């Protein structure tokens, strides 16, 4: 697309959302609450929103959609094959920090809610073919400590963590999906 | 009263059991009919035939071999062959689906519905015996039936009869030079299979007896009959003094008490001589010294390894032909007195010297010529480890990112067999590099 | 034993079978009337892999012919050997499936499906040993792309465990018979690469180009394409059919040549081809033989070998011939190209030996590779896709049977997602 | 009488270079096959030992 | 070979010679309560004297009450078209005596 969709639904205006941070680092506020709000409608756009690159939409969508993930409750289950392709053209978007921005809301995602995972089992070819190039792909500094974990980019050791929690809910079929998937994938 | 029993798997080890029962069959005067002919007679004494015969009552004779395959294909043309009416037309177990390279499939899905078969045919086979020296099992291993029916008949073998001795004749795939592209997969399996099961295992890779052919025969187009022709003349060398007459004898099991140091070091290597032609090999003496001199040339080894990258732990040599024991003796002397050859300082002597009277037999329309005098060598040595590298390197190559392993996975193998296979070949290296160090 | 029966559809895999039928009975010495009037003997010993028998002595071909229009079948009935097809096996329709996907795969297909899947189980538990099955079909066509892909579907959901084989015509977008032809394409392969367990695409832009420059003949016919995919396809099966040094049937080809469950695309060639002008000349050698075996020119396809790297390689000769040669010359082509070879992969070649030679030749060479090339196939296709689909143009036809945009948008998602993780392993180093 | 015989019957459903190969070349016999070059030879309890030496360079192939 | 009542069946068939490009034609017409596919049976082709031969057929190859190999069958002709007649007289050649169909 040549503009973002999360950029020409900002300019829209009909967000809830506003920043007007007075905190810590950062927080935003809204004039809808939740529980009020339908998801159907914004989910897909939050979830939309991670792929941009430039300030402040990235916080905004993330912070955003973090925690309708972490507050919407059972509605999350009915809006989830609408969530398919944003999940993964935003992975596919091949950038370092919008791969691990993702990684994190997916977890997050199937965390959130319970009797999910099934559901997304059928799934697992439009998402994990973009984590299998880069499972290889990891540093070997050797023996000195590593001072970065602080915040989280280490691609290999999240994307591993992610697959760990991802079979730990999907159920039986889940662990031969992946491995049929992803080759070099080992039993937990 | 002294006898063995040759089991035959795979394509190529049915193409070299064909090659060694013709050698067999000439050499003991059997019409491919299988009856000593009425008049005609070319082979003195009695019982000559009983290592590897049995008589039938009135007439003709049957071997003591067994056939086994998954794909008919092999097995049907040697029944439509000339020696239709030689075989017991039930010992030739043939079976419908090959496995197709997979060693997974020859070791679990159809190994397994031939295995009762084939050993009900041993226990036949056994009973009529009654002095029985041991088993010889041929099989190529860059082939999943091959590799796997091997390894379930070995395994059923040794629990079986227990101290019985086995000698494998396995053809290892060549360093560079290959048919398959997953050979390694199965050959580091068969060879963690049979490592711990087989008392003595035999090397014949391609590349070596290829060399040799264009070498010395001076063929530049040679196929695989060539080959197997070597190998049978190898095996006649081998077993011609447990049912021949000679000055000093060697059994089957006088390898057990002189080539193995320990129980893991049981792989030798090969090499015979002379290999020259009837238009070449008449201007000679073939003498004792230049034979034995050639017999150790490293580039006359019937397997592609270099023997001057390591030491020697033992060498057993059969002459067959008019030698001398004091020919014998002066050139062993010189042997040990070269400078490029060199043993193992825990090893004061490590020559084991057989001698046969009758010199080797020559198959129409083969290569070889007639020579009086010919010596077929078996060595154990330290250099041998470079092939086990050399192979465990590529493994390595494909099992870094799990190429290849699906299609294992999926025929009921669990996934933890190829790091069962590659610590045991990472222990085996461990082993020679400790034995081969001095004190 | 281990015998393969033959499925085709849609006109292009009917005229396939057209030459591949007479190809086989040459071969085999089998007259138009059934009746074996051959020499060798071997001619009959394996004849239970594609012919039964009848009573009477003669045989009859075990060949599944399916159409949505009959005139294609009526046509190939009154062509040479045309007999041979038993009128039982013919299943056609009365409507025609428009070169429309959706109409082939969705109304009319599954509502006809039910006769043929009876036969061919019908025929399928006849048989003592079944090995596989083999599929000839052009993807450019809506019957096609959409009856035989379903029939694929249904056949591996009864038969997981057995061969399954297609010869799949791509449509190149130089020369285009038909405007559609994307739509029914991609989503043909979307089905196509998650039941097929092996595939050999075909480009009749290839096909001419071979002709034109190869061959140097004036007027090349659909004849001579269909006898080029003919031999093609014999070279395959034949050392199933006849000894061999190192006898290597699909399954044996199947292990050696596919890494990854999903890469099971390859391309194929035949040698020699030469001009009648220069047939006499040329002296048949095994090094010949493979410079023309790896030539990019001489490959069937469209796609360019020397721009990707070749995951694997295989090689099926006939005629007698030293296995040193051989050998030797395949590792002198290794040496000397190592950068068009991935190097994970040491020693990735397969080589077969088959003793009886095709008709007439004194030494012949099938190749099929498997390699990086084919990404840029894909690559067209979906960019002509794609640049159709934006505009939603000639989508009404397709969405007012029973299916939605989201399917489209699906295949084209996974038809990319092959497509990166198809070039995934050609930029992948130890 | 040299290119204006040709309709659309004739010159599609006519081959062009794909049908008999040339002769020279058909010099195979499919029945005899390896094992059959040798192994199905005959075999003899004597050999013959005659071998001839001819006056002639070797022709090379 | 199973039928009771019949041991060897006779089909029937035209054939038409185009005089346009020397090609040939043959198709057997439908029966009633035959139980037969019964339609075309060679397309409009040349038809090659042997198979894989390049030695075609020709207006002066075919006569009435001979034989002619079609693709190793042999057909019988029989009966011939009035208008064949006067073209052969036309063109001189000669006719033998038609007979009727066993
Ligand atoms: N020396 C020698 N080796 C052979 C011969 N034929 C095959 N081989 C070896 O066998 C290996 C492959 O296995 P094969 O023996 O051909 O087949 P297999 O062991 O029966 O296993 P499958 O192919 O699954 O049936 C090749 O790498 C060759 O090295 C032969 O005639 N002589
Ligand atoms: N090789 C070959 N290709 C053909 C032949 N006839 C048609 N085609 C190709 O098939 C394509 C059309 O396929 P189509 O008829 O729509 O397939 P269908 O829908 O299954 O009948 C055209 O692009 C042609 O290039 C033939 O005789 N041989
Ligand atoms: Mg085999």
């Amino acid at each position: 697309v040549e503009i973002n969709l999360f950029k020409k639904y900002y300019d829209r205006g009909d967000l809830p959302i506003a920043v007007n941070f007075h905190g810590a680092h950062r927080k935003i506020s809204w004039k809808l609450e939740p529980e009020l709000l339908d998801y159907h409608l914004y989910l897909p756009i939050f979830f939309e929103g991670l792929r941009e690159t430039e300030e402040p939409y990235k916080f905004l969508a993330d912070q955003g959609c973090e925690e309708l993930l972490a507050r919407g409750g059972a509605k999350i289950f009915a809006v989830l094959p609408q969530l398919i392709i944003p999940i993964k053209k935003a992975l596919s978007t091949k950038s370092h920090p919008i791969m691990c921005t993702t990684l994190k809301k997916i977890q997050k995602l199937v965390t959130s809610s319970d009797m999910i995972g099934e559901a997304l089992v059928p799934y697992y070819r439009q998402i994990l073919p973009v984590m299998n190039m880069f499972k290889n792909k990891r540093l070997n500094i050797g023996d000195h400590i590593d001072y970065s974990q602080r915040k989280n980019e280490n691609l290999s050791d999240l994307i591993q963590e992610t697959l760990e929690i991802l079979e730990k809910y999907g159920g039986e079929d889940a662990y031969i999906n992946i491995k049929y998937m992803i080759p070099t994938y080992e039993s937990c | 009263m002294r006898e063995v029993i040759s089991i035959h798997v795979g394509q190529g080890g049915i193409q070299v059991g064909n090659a060694c029962w013709e050698l067999f069959c000439l050499e003991h005067g059997i019409q491919p009919d299988g009856q000593m002919p009425s008049d005609k007679t070319i082979g003195g004494g009695d019982d000559a035939f009983n290592t590897f015969f049995s008589e039938t009552g009135a007439g003709k004779h049957v071997p003591r071999a067994v056939f086994l395959d998954l794909e008919p294909t092999v097995i049907d043309e040697v029944r439509t062959g000339t020696y239709r009416q030689l075989f017991h037309p039930e010992q030739l177990i043939s079976g419908k689906e090959d496995a197709a390279n997979n060693f997974a499939r020859g070791h679990y899905t159809i190994g397994k519905e031939i295995v009762d078969l084939c050993l009900d045919r041993i226990r036949k086979l056994a009973d009529n015996c009654t002095g029985l020296q041991g088993f010889l099992v041929f099989n190529s291993v860059g082939g999943g039936t091959g590799s796997g029916l091997g390894s379930l008949l070995l395994e059923r073998l040794s629990v079986d009869y227990g101290k019985k001795s086995k000698l494998g004749f396995t053809i290892y795939p060549s360093p560079q030079v290959s048919t398959a592209v997953v050979e390694p997969y199965n050959s580091i399996l068969s060879t963690h299979s049979l490592l711990e099961h087989t008392d003595v295992a035999v090397m014949l890779d391609n590349e070596a007896i290829y060399d040799i052919c264009r070498r010395n025969l001076d063929i530049e187009r040679p196929t695989y009959t060539n080959l197997n022709r070597l190998i049978a003349q190898v095996i006649s060398s081998l077993t011609a003094s447990l049912r021949f007459d000679g000055a000093l004898n060697v059994d089957i099991t006088e390898f057990q008490t002189n080539l193995v140091p320990y129980p893991r070091i049981h792989f030798m290597l090969s090499s015979y001589a002379p290999i020259i032609s009837a238009e070449k090999a008449y201007h000679e003496q073939l003498s004792v010294a230049e034979i034995t001199n050639s017999a150790f040339e490293p580039a006359n080894m019937m397997a592609k390894c270099d023997p001057r990258h390591g030491k020697y732990m033992a060498c057993s040599m059969m002459y067959r032909g008019d030698v001398v024991p004091k020919d014998v003796n002066a050139s062993i002397a010189t042997i040990k007195t070269k400078r490029t050859i060199q043993f193992v300082d825990w090893c004061p002597t490590g020559f084991k010297v057989g001698i046969n009277y009758q010199p080797p037999t020559v198959v129409p329309g083969g290569d070889l010529a007639k020579v009086m005098r010919a010596v077929c060598m078996i060595s154990n040595s330290t250099a041998i480890a470079e092939v086990f590298s050399r192979l465990d390197h590529k493994f390595d190559l494909m099992y870094a990112k799990r190429a290849f392993v699906h299609w294992y996975v999926g025929e009921g193998m669990e996934e933890g067999e190829f790091s069962e296979a590659r610590e045991d070949l990472a222990a085996l290296e461990k082993d020679y590099e400790e034995v081969g160090i001095e004190t | 034993m281990r015998e393969i029966v033959h499925i085709q559809g849609g006109q292009c895999g009917n005229q396939i079978g057209a030459k591949f039928w007479e190809v086989i009975s040459d071969e085999h010495g089998i007259d138009p009337t059934g009746t074996y009037h051959g020499d060798s003997d071997l001619q009959l010993e394996r004849i239970n892999v594609y012919y039964n028998e009848a009573t009477g002595g003669r045989y009859v071909p075990r060949a599944i012919l399916m159409d949505l229009e009959p005139g294609t079948m009526d046509s190939v009935r009154a062509g040479p050997f045309g007999q041979l097809f038993r009128p039982d096996n013919f299943v056609f329709g009365q409507t025609g499936a428009g070169n429309n996907w959706a109409k082939g795969h969705y109304t009319e297909g599954a509502e006809l499906i039910d006769s043929v899947l009876d036969v061919v189980r019908k025929e399928a538990e006849g048989c003592d040993c079944l090995q596989g099955f083999q599929i000839t079909h052009s993807l450019g066509g809506g019957t096609g792309s959409g009856m035989g892909t379903l029939l694929i579907s249904k056949v591996r959901e009864e038969y997981p465990d057995r061969i399954m084989e297609t010869f799949s015509v791509v449509p190149s977008p130089k020369v285009s018979d038909t405007v559609v032809e994307p739509y029914n394409a991609t989503l043909s392969v979307h089905q196509l690469v998650e039941n097929a367990d092996e595939c050999m695409v075909i480009d009749n832009e290839a096909l001419y180009d071979i002709c034109f420059r190869t061959l140097k003949l004036t007027t090349p016919t659909y004849g001579d394409l269909n006898h080029l995919v003919s031999a093609a396809m014999s070279g395959v099966t034949c050392c199933l059919r006849f000894p061999g040094q190192l006898n290597s049937d699909l399954r044996k080809l199947a292990v050696n040549l596919i890494p990854f469950p999903r890469l099971h695309f390859f391309m194929i060639g035949f040698a020699p081809l030469t001009s009648r002008g220069s047939q006499q000349y040329r002296a048949l050698t095994v090094p010949e033989l493979t410079q023309q075996m790896f030539d990019a020119k001489n490959m069937m396809c469209a796609a360019d070998p020397r721009h990707g790297r070749y995951l694997t390689a295989s090689a099926l000769f006939r005629g007698r011939m030293s296995t040193k040669e051989v050998d030797e010359q395949m590792l002198n082509v290794q040496n000397k190209n190592s950068s068009y070879f991935v190097e994970w992969i040491p020693n990735n070649i397969k080589s077969s030996i088959c003793d009886i030679p095709p008709k007439g030749l004194k030494m012949a060479v099938t190749f099929v590779g498997n390699s990086t090339a084919i990404q840029e196939m894909f690559k067209r296709v979906a960019e002509q896709f794609t640049a159709m689909f934006r505009r939603k143009a000639f989508l009404h036809w397709y969405t007012g049977e029973g299916m939605d945009e989201m399917e489209f948008t699906e295949a084209e998602s996974n038809m990319n997602d092959l497509v990166s993780e198809y070039q995934q392993y050609q930029d992948a180093t130890a | 009488s040299k290119k204006t015989i040709l309709s659309g019957f004739m010159k599609n459903n006519s081959i062009v270079g794909f049908k008999e190969c040339l002769d020279s070349q058909l010099q195979l016999k499919d029945s005899k096959s390896e094992y059959n070059d040798k192994f199905q030879s005959k075999n003899r309890i004597h050999r013959d030992t005659s071998i001839f030496h001819i006056r002639n360079k070797s022709q090379i192939i | 070979v199973e039928n009771p009542y019949e041991n060897y069946r006779i089909r029937k068939c035209t054939l038409y010679y185009y005089l346009s490009d020397g090609t040939i034609h043959v198709n057997e017409p439908k029966i009633m309560n035959s139980g037969i596919e019964q339609g075309v049976f060679i397309k409009r082709q040349q038809i090659p004297k042997q198979l894989n031969s390049t030695d075609y057929y020709t207006w002066e190859d075919l006569n009435v009450g001979i034989n002619i190999n079609l693709f190793e069958r042999v057909f019988r002709i029989v009966d011939c078209d009035s208008f064949t007649k006067e073209f052969f007289v036309y063109m001189g050649k000669k006719m033998n005596s038609p007979e009727r169909v066993p």
